[PDB]
């Protein structure tokens, strides 16, 4: 639902009210109908409610920086000048009520109707297209509520009483509508541990195991030893879920979305999240949430703390007056000093204030905020950048409540202005590497079930620290979950687990850690041997559905999105060394790193020299041949260290072992030398792994299928050698596919085919190594490219959406492709006949 | 003020003893008027009857375990809770309860005096154990709402004699909702949906009823005093 | 204070200004006054700083 | 106030927002401020302050006349619905009364924004700092019904609109009030000359001043949509009085309407540390949260973005504007006590209204509020509706039952800015296109439809929405006889049209024809 | 008020939104009494615009000057 | 299976119409034909199967009739 | 237990615009929600007496000032908007005011005629120097809660007649408390104190009265239903 107001609406519905008035007699030509509506007169309010009767609008927010930024609303007629939005999706469109506008567009023709409802409803767009996770899940307000309700105060108000030989149990009650009758007298406290008879809500799974052992059933009562706040919390929940019995951080909620997502349809998921909305905003306004300058509390310990570090401040300018230390060296030390005094002060602050303050509230539900503010406001800023950004040894040891003086006030404004300056470069940066990620793809789309094959890249699942336990992987959720299996699981026993050709998401990592087996097989979109695109099957799941991903469906638009999206929360540049956007646009684009790294050109044992500022490797091979050597090795890049699992290896050492491939040096490979040595598989595996990290280590969750789809757009052609029998000229970069076709096809005299050779290229490169000359004339030279073009008889086969949006025909891909568009539909023999 | 649109009532019935009623259109603001107080009128101002106490023999402390017998005091406790028992004579009544003997146990099983009335007979009350046996007596009266035990005894007269938490009232939920509607072209009107729960001695309809009533009587008790210039319809 | 017209308005302050406010637009009357030798300016310059004010 | 409590971002923003707040049709000053307020009105120039000492002779609201002590009699002349250079009213009146004396460099008169010479941007505005049911969710707010039926938040809003007469070849433009045929009716609010009459209320589309061009035509001025009200002011210069014209003119009108407005939802209003928000819902007073004198609250503010955004100086404002809009007395008996060291002698005590001052960086510290929160005078009924803490319990309008837990209550000074929402809504089905690139003539003036760039464009690829995205590229921008097709069928009822041929193929093609490329679609 | 008071940065004879880098946009040491490190625009104008402090005024040759009380002893 | 009644657009459910079809755009398709069809009829052609409304936009009486199982899509 | 008691309803005096009603006995958690239902009425719908627009001699429109006269029209409309009148007719009326000459204008110097009542004849509206006159025409009508300005376009056809906002409520402030009082405390009772605040133009007890009789007409409606 969306609110609307009339004066828009109308103006938007113009036609369609037009021709109902000139139908119900309200006008009689057309014209003065348009006289009508154009100073509105009081009969065109009346039948607005029957053409907006489920007849969607889309919302668009700028900047639209991925899917979701589009979403169909049916429109609910509210009287005002103000776009009524649904609080849920806010964090989609990336919206808050500060004088934010957004804009509203009216679909026409029944086809794009029907995609409005079935594609872009919001009803239907509750997973993210990058990690599988909900975004309609509940925010701020909504998550006090429910943290407030689903709480246990031990010391409440009608609480169980441990029956003591005088009286029973005195805190029991026989049904969730007596403890409400009670609630409603002073008698019991909504957040009080008590004994309640539950009929409708199902038990968890260890009690429906221990007290029914035939099935619970709907009517069956049993005992729950719990508050009524998580009881009227499970009434918002699926009539089979489990009773829960937990506070609901924001984490859980997450939990409990995702399941009810991964076991029961989507039109339940809104209802549901629609439910804990409307609860967690009754129980927030019931919350006992606000500021008062008596709330925000100030530790007693932190002059203490400020004392103990000035003194070792003034221990160091001694020293600097005795000359033992340096003007520099001098900063350091006074930063890495009131560095710490700042922890000090926040974990007093965190063991200071009660957990029924609102200002440790709103940060422990997850609802917004972190300690770092809590500690500015009653601790201390503590240090601060200068306009270079650099620190400033002098700190603040002030806080907002007490109140910085005028000099801190003053050192404190270099910073803010730093980042309102910056904070259109970074989206500048972010969207330079978005649109490049989409113009090497708009090729990709599925265009196949499945490819028939057996090839696929090994996903590890989990370790053994201990040696007796496995140890679930951190980073499986985007490395195994969502994708398609390729080989049969086996165990030491040669027993199946797994079916091949199977979904694989926590049922099947449950049991595959059973037969103590981490390492499996998987599809992926990097071995997908299709003429054009990749099969849906080594694709896997796509993550909004939850299921198989469709054909037709665009899925490098969504990956290059995916990856766009998050990199404003990227470290960058000063407007490698740092490796954020900077690092992925060394990755994307084949670039030579700065500090490189070289590989072990073959397998087998090192010899280490070093000398002044030097190290020298000579590796000599285990099969007995010739050893190579890496020699200007500067010092600075120290070694490959390797912290081996156990026995704590350290550094790599002489007379120690090098698989192929292996990194001697610290740093970062060359993924030319990678693909030389190892292959492209291994570089296309080599670029996902870094880029991967790169995201991990700054909290972005991206499945690695969208770096794998760009990645193979990024080795997907070969520099021809020696000809052969083809129509084909050496020198030239010819399309893997094309080639292998061509070079198969010719079996007459098939006794010296064409010859090529792999070569890894830039998402800009590749952008412009493409087979079309519709897009390349778009892009670039237009008269050349014509020329070349004419002179070889090119075919643009239309394979890409940007030559169908230039000639303005529909685009290769959902309700586009020819599977779609010539369906044809016939009512039933039966159901016609009953005229 | 002749007021506009008259508002209307109607009714939903979802079960037995369940029930959705709707009063449409209101005035703007009159939904959460009369919403709660409706809902309290229903929860706490319908007299009606229910157990105030029970005397077991063979515990007179550790209330824990019942002899011969396989469920506790407490679930009997609250199976007793949800005894559904009319009466007419406003007083403390006794009634008794005995089932010598192994088997089940239902309010059936149950033998009342004059007036006292129970609707729901086979309420199941305990499951007795091979060679055992059940003696308890049954206090029953009158009231309105939900009343808490009641311990206000200085010194124990009646040893054994637990108290339990009373519901006096023949509903036992209630919810209302307040939504939006238009009535020719202006929304932000007020439509009033109430949702109600009761016990089967009455229905759902003729709690209402009895509520609208009693509020009447006190509104009423209010207008009394100029009965002048207000709102008809 | 030092406005005839002074709506009593309680201060919290704990120190006393030793310097009035000055006039907060001077920076722009002042010197469109250097750009016609206004006799306010002049003297304003006689009064401090050099002999003949052009 | 309180600037030290605040963080620069959100202090450059309240700076930057005090900047943009329209002038109110009652102007209230704050009660907490600065010493700052007073010598920005004067210095600015917007009031009118007495040239010499002397004693009020006559006062209107139009003309000041004061006869001073040396003997001369000075007449000061006073801005009535002046219109600025963004529509505002720059209206002035008095704040003397004749017989009074007043020294030189005394404030005559206030200004758009001053009440007795000193800054009035906003208005003290009482309170609660809580979460209400969901409609102050991600810093929206909530407010009362008084300020639209007090209108208190009301702003004036004037507006210029002009029409030249000029001469053309084919003949002269000459303003009058005949014109082909139209309604007799719409002359009704045209004088003798075509132009419209003063007090005339006026709506879209509507004529103002009447002009033509010959053939004849009708080329008079109309209201454009959406602006309305009540024709203030005409201003008319002609060749012939010989005032001034430029050339190719020889006749020229404007008029001055102006337009009351009322708080409405969609508004923008903030505070004076960098908290604004637009107006989610209006709620009458009878289901706000009141205090246990009766006394609604006017506006409630969430509690989840103060502590996240280090503006917090806005808490110890809407407590002092409490200690302020209800006195205080410190019992010093026993001696003044240990948090009143510092204070002067004359804040141990005050009456209501009482303002006050909090320079930046010298100003109210934290003992001192806490201290003051206390004494705070007892209300009408002998009752202190608040805590030491700056917390009220409250009582809910719906439900008539109090939260559980005591709110912070106080009052806050807030403003109301320029980003209204008349003049910020749009919309548009079909109307003036380009004609130098057939699409719309992008524009809130233009009347023209909103923009579908690229990243739009990528989202819809991605949704695999296909007919859609071709309705927005083909059959709503560039396309002629398409737009008209669909038009057509929608107001007679008939199923859209599919695509033909694509018609930026269809003229293409027939450019690389042109280049002798034989260019060629197969199957 | 602050129309009036007001600093640019850019116009015949400044800089331009090329130049016009980051370092010219950020806060100095030197606006202590000379201009305020808070009063800005929010967007592309950031630390170019601002506004002159109240206690300072302006060299005849066109250097902000800003009062010290002085001290001896 | 346990949810409440869909209202409006959200009427029928949705994880149903995709057991009728093999993909979400199929479905689009496979409606859209349908409400021409309709639109057609009631401009000029089996009509409606299912009970219509008062307007009952011709969508979502397509949408009814596949919930129905009264209509057959063959893939191009 | 059960209870036999019904509630009975006493008055008390705190001034002449002001009242306090007391409710007793009650079921315990009954008497907020019953307060601030009547709560609710009195502060929403009571019916009363407003002016509805205004006329003056020489000016046209609320943006224009008065020759000797120190307020601008806007500011003797938002000092009228503080005036309280009793029409006691389902009917519009029209007031008349004539002043000249120095002095203030104030509400006492108004002719209302009979059936009205002007119930705060020191109110300021305007004063005036040698040189004023002031001539206004006012008129009253009946009605509930507030109602903006009908504009004149959309009334009848006019010019110089000024519409204003209208606000017919007699009810200033309205509270309600509830003392916990027990008969013994044997079983939980509750006591509602209800204050009441009227502008003069009618007492509580009317007003009350009012509320009652809206609560009646509006609970018959479950009442009926059987
Ligand atoms: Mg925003
Ligand atoms: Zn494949």
């Amino acid at each position: 639902q969306c609110g609307l107001p009339k004066l828009m609406a109308l103006e938007l519905f113009k036609p369609f009210v037009m021709k109902r008035l000139v139908d119900l007699n309200h006008a009689q030509n057309i014209k003065s109908a348009k006289r009508m509506v154009e100073r509105q007169r009081p009969q065109v309010w009346d039948v607005l409610e029957e053409v907006i009767a489920e007849h969607p609008v889309l919302l668009n927010r700028a900047p639209t920086l991925h899917r979701l930024g589009i979403q169909a609303f049916e429109p609910q007629l509210v009287e005002g000048k103000a776009i009524q939005l649904h609080p849920l999706v806010c964090e989609a469109f990336n919206a808050d009520f500060d004088g934010d506008q957004m804009a509203v567009h009216l679909p026409l023709s029944a086809e794009a109707q029907a995609e409005a409802r079935i594609l872009m409803l919001s009803s239907n767009n509750i997973l993210s297209p990058a990690s599988g996770k909900p975004l309609a899940m509940p925010r701020l307000d909504m998550v006090t509520g429910l943290y407030y309700l689903t709480t246990l105060v031990e010391g409440a108000t009608g609480e169980y009483q441990a029956a003591t030989k005088d009286a029973p149990e005195q805190g029991v009650y026989s049904s969730p509508a007596e403890a409400i009758m009670a609630m409603d007298r002073g008698a019991l406290s909504v957040r009080a541990k008590i004994k309640v008879r539950l009929t409708e809500l199902r038990p968890p799974t260890d009690l429906e195991a221990q007290l029914f052992e035939n099935g619970w059933k709907p009517g069956d009562a049993w005992t729950a030893e719990t508050t009524l706040g998580r009881v009227m919390f499970n009434e918002l929940l699926p009539k089979s879920y489990p009773f829960v019995n937990e506070q609901m951080h924001k984490k859980v909620q997450a939990r409990i979305i995702n399941d009810l997502a991964e076991r029961f349809p989507m039109i339940v998921v809104a209802q549901t999240v629609d439910k804990l909305k409307d609860a967690g905003f009754y129980w927030a306004t019931r919350s006992g949430v606000t500021v008062s300058m008596a709330d925000v509390l100030v530790p007693p310990q932190k002059q203490e703390i400020l004392e103990r570090h000035e003194a070792e401040a003034d221990a160091i300018e001694r020293k600097y007056q005795r000359g033992a230390l340096n003007h520099t060296e001098r900063n350091e030390s006074l930063v890495k000093i009131w560095q710490d005094a700042t922890e000090e002060v926040g974990k007093a602050l965190e063991e200071f204030y009660p957990a029924d303050n609102p200002i440790i509230t709103i940060v422990k539900s997850g609802a917004t905020g972190n300690l770092t503010q809590t500690r500015t406001l009653a601790g201390m800023k503590g240090l601060v950048t200068n306009p270079k950004g650099e620190f400033i040894p002098r700190p603040i040891k002030s806080s907002f409540r007490e109140g910085l003086t005028v000099l801190e006030y003053f050192i404190n404004t270099h910073g803010a202005r730093k980042g309102l300056a910056d904070t259109a470069l970074r989206t500048a940066d972010s969207g330079y590497l978005t649109r490049r990620l989409v113009d090497v793809s708009q090729d990709v789309i599925v265009r196949e079930h499945d490819c028939e094959t057996e090839r696929g890249i090994n996903v590890t699942l989990a370790e053994r620290g201990p040696d007796g336990t496995l140890i679930r992987d951190a980073h499986v959720e985007t490395s195994a979950f969502a994708r398609t299996l390729a080989t049969d699981a086996v165990d030491a026993n040669g027993n199946v687990i797994i079916e091949r050709g199977h979904d694989l998401g926590d049922p099947a990592i449950d049991a595959l850690l059973a037969a103590g087996i981490t390492t499996v097989k998987v599809r992926s979109v990097l071995t997908c041997t299709s003429a054009t695109g990749v099969c849906a099957m080594c694709y896997g799941r796509s993550m909004a559905t939850g299921k198989l991903v469709d054909i037709g469906e665009a899925v490098g638009i969504v990956a290059a999105q995916s990856i766009g999206e998050p990199g404003t929360q990227l470290t960058m540049r000063t407007f490698d060394i740092v490796g954020g956007l900077p690092r992925v646009q060394e990755l994307f684009e084949a670039r030579v790193p700065r500090n490189k790294a070289p590989i072990a050109d073959v397998a087998g044992r090192v010899r280490l020299e070093e000398s002044d500022k030097f190290f020298k490797i000579t590796i000599v091979p285990d099969d007995g041949g010739e050893e190579v050597v890496y020699d200007k090795l500067s010092k600075r890049q120290r070694l490959r260290v390797i912290t081996h699992e156990d026995g704590t290896e350290g550094v790599l050492s002489d007379g120690d072992h090098v698989e192929v491939g292996d990194q001697l040096m610290e740093g970062a490979a060359d993924p030319h030398e990678v693909l030389r040595v190892q292959g492209p598989r291994e570089v296309q595996i080599h670029l996902v792994k870094e880029v991967q990290e790169v995201y991990r280590a700054q909290g972005v969750s991206i499945h690695d299928k969208h770096i794998e789809v760009i990645v193979r757009q990024m080795l997907r052609r070969v520099t021809i050698i020696d000809s052969g029998s083809t129509e084909f000229l050496p020198g030239s970069l010819t399309e893997r596919a094309e080639f292998e076709a061509e070079n198969r096809r010719v079996v007459a005299e098939g006794g010296e085919p064409a010859a090529g050779r792999p070569v890894l290229m830039g998402i800009t490169k590749a952008s412009l190594a493409t087979d079309s000359w519709l897009s390349a004339a778009s892009f670039q030279e237009t008269t050349r490219v014509l020329t070349d073009a004419a002179i070889n008889c090119r075919s643009d086969k239309l394979n890409g959406l940007k030559e169908n949006v230039i000639i303005g025909k529909l685009i290769p891909a959902g309700t586009g492709i020819s599977r779609y568009r010539n369906i044809q539909v016939q009512p039933t023999e039966e159901a016609r006949a009953a005229a | 003020m002749l007021i506009s649109q008259r508002p209307t009532l109607s009714e939903e019935t979802v079960a037995e003893n369940r029930s959705r009623f709707v009063i449409e259109p209101l005035e703007p603001g009159f939904g959460y008027t009369l919403g709660n107080s409706l809902r309290r009128t229903l929860l706490s101002s319908i007299p009606g009857a229910a157990v105030t106490s029970i005397r077991i023999d063979g515990v007179l402390h550790e209330f824990t375990t019942v002899p011969g017998v396989k469920e506790d005091v407490t679930d009997i406790i609250l199976n007793l809770k949800g005894l559904v028992v009319s009466s007419d004579d406003d007083e403390p009544v006794t009634m008794y309860l005995r089932k010598q003997g192994p088997g089940v146990v239902t309010a059936g099983d149950i033998v009342p005096p004059a007036g006292v009335t129970v609707h729901n007979p086979d309420m199941h009350i305990a499951t007795l154990n091979d060679k055992g046996k059940l003696e308890v007596e049954l206090v029953v009266e009158r009231g309105r709402g939900y009343v808490p035990a009641v311990q206000n005894k200085a010194s124990g007269a009646e040893i054994g004699r637990i108290p339990v938490d009373s519901i006096y009232s023949p509903v036992l939920k209630v919810t209302y909702k307040v939504e939006a509607t238009r009535v020719e072209q202006r929304t932000d009107f007020d439509k009033l949906i109430i949702d109600v729960e009761t016990k089967n001695s009455i229905s759902p309809r003729d709690a209402l009823a009895s509520a609208g009533g009693t509020l009447v009587e006190l509104f009423g008790l209010a207008r009394e005093l100029n009965a002048d210039s207000e709102h008809i319809e | 204070n030092s406005v005839p017209g002074a709506p009593n308005r309680v201060s919290f302050a704990k120190l006393r200004e030793p310097l009035e406010v000055p006039g907060l637009l001077d920076v722009q009357t002042d010197s469109f006054e250097w750009l016609v030798g206004s006799d306010r300016w002049r003297q304003a310059a006689i009064d401090r700083g050099e002999e003949n004010p052009v | 106030p309180f600037l030290e409590h605040d963080d620069a971002n959100r202090a450059l923003m309240g700076a930057n927002m005090q900047r943009q707040a329209v002038p109110l049709v009652r102007s209230e000053a704050p009660l907490v401020g600065t010493g700052m307020e007073l010598r920005a009105a004067i210095d600015a120039g917007d009031v009118v302050v007495a040239d010499k000492t002397g004693v009020i002779e006559e006062v209107s609201a139009d003309y000041i006349t004061v006869m001073a002590d040396d003997g001369t009699r000075q007449s000061y002349r006073l801005r009535k619905f002046a219109r600025s250079n963004h529509g505002t009213c720059a209206n002035q009146r008095p704040i003397v009364d004749a017989g009074q004396r007043v020294e030189a460099g005394q404030v005559i008169a206030d200004g758009p924004c001053t009440q007795n010479g000193e800054m009035a941007l906003g208005k003290n505005l009482l309170v609660a700092i809580m979460p209400w049911e969901g409609h102050n969710y991600e810093d929206a707010i909530i407010l009362s019904n008084r300020l639209v039926e007090e209108d208190v938040l009301t702003s004036i809003h004037i507006e210029e609109h002009e029409i030249d007469a000029r001469d053309t070849k084919l003949g002269a433009e000459e303003i009058t009030r005949d014109i082909p045929n139209v309604s007799d009716e719409v002359l009704a609010d045209l004088d003798e000359r075509g132009i419209v009459r003063i007090g005339a209320e006026v709506r879209d589309g509507d004529i103002l001043v009447g002009k033509v061009t010959p053939k004849v035509r009708d080329t008079s001025l109309k209201v454009p949509h959406g602006e309305s009200g009540k024709v203030i002011g005409i201003r008319v210069f002609s060749r012939e009085d010989d005032d001034e014209l430029p050339a190719g003119v020889n006749e020229l009108v404007r008029v001055y309407v102006a337009q009351k407005r009322k708080i409405s939802d969609g508004d923008k209003l903030a505070g004076r540390h960098g908290n604004k928000g637009v107006i989610g819902k209006i709620l009458p007073v009878e289901d706000m949260p009141f205090l246990p004198d009766g006394t609604p609250v006017d506006i409630i503010l969430n509690t989840h973005g103060v502590p996240r955004r280090m503006n917090i100086g806005q808490i110890l404002e809407t407590h002092l504007g409490w200690v302020a809009k209800a006195g205080w007395n410190i019992d010093v008996a026993a001696g003044v006590p240990d948090w009143a060291s510092k204070l002067p002698e004359e804040l141990y005590s005050a009456p209501a209204d009482s303002t006050v001052a909090t320079p930046v960086f010298d100003g109210a510290q934290e003992g001192e509020l806490a201290g003051l929160l206390g004494s705070t005078l007892p209300n009408r009924d002998g009752e202190v509706m608040v805590d030491a803490d700056g917390k009220s319990t409250l009582f809910d309008g719906r439900s008539g039952e109090p939260f559980p837990y005591p709110v912070t209550v106080g009052y806050m000074y807030i403003l109301k800015l320029h980003h209204l929402v008349d003049d910020k809504i749009h919309a548009r089905s079909t109307g003036p296109y380009s004609m130098i690139t057939q699409q719309p003539l992008g524009g809130k003036a233009q009347f023209g439809g909103q923009r579908f760039g690229e990243m739009e464009c990528w989202a819809m690829q991605a949704y695999g929405a296909a007919y859609t995205l071709q309705e927005l590229l083909t059959i709503k921008s560039d396309d002629t006889v398409g737009r008209v097709k669909v038009y057509e069928a929608i107001v007679k009822g008939e199923n859209i049209p599919e695509p033909g041929i694509p018609e930026s193929f269809k003229v293409l093609l027939k450019e690389l024809q042109s280049l002798c490329l034989n260019v060629e679609v197969l199957s | 008020l602050t129309h009036k008071r007001r600093l640019s940065a850019l116009g015949p004879g400044g800089l331009s939104r090329e130049r016009a880098g980051l370092e010219v946009r950020d806060v100095h040491p030197s606006h202590y009494g000379r201009m305020c490190p808070i009063e800005t625009p929010e967007g592309p104008n950031i630390g170019l615009i601002g506004s002159l402090s109240v206690y300072a005024r302006v060299n005849p040759f066109g250097f902000i000057e800003t009062p010290y009380r002085k001290v001896e002893n | 299976s346990a949810y409440d009644t869909p209202l409006g657009i959200t009427n029928p459910p949705i994880d149903e119409l995709l057991s009728r079809a093999s993909s979400k755009y199929a479905l689009v398709i496979y409606a859209a034909k349908r409400a021409r069809q309709i639109n057609d009829y009631y401009n000029q052609y089996v009509g409606p199967l299912v009970e219509p409304g008062l307007q009952e936009k011709p969508l979502s009486i397509a949408l009814r009739e596949i919930h129905g199982d009264l209509l057959e899509h063959t893939e191009g």
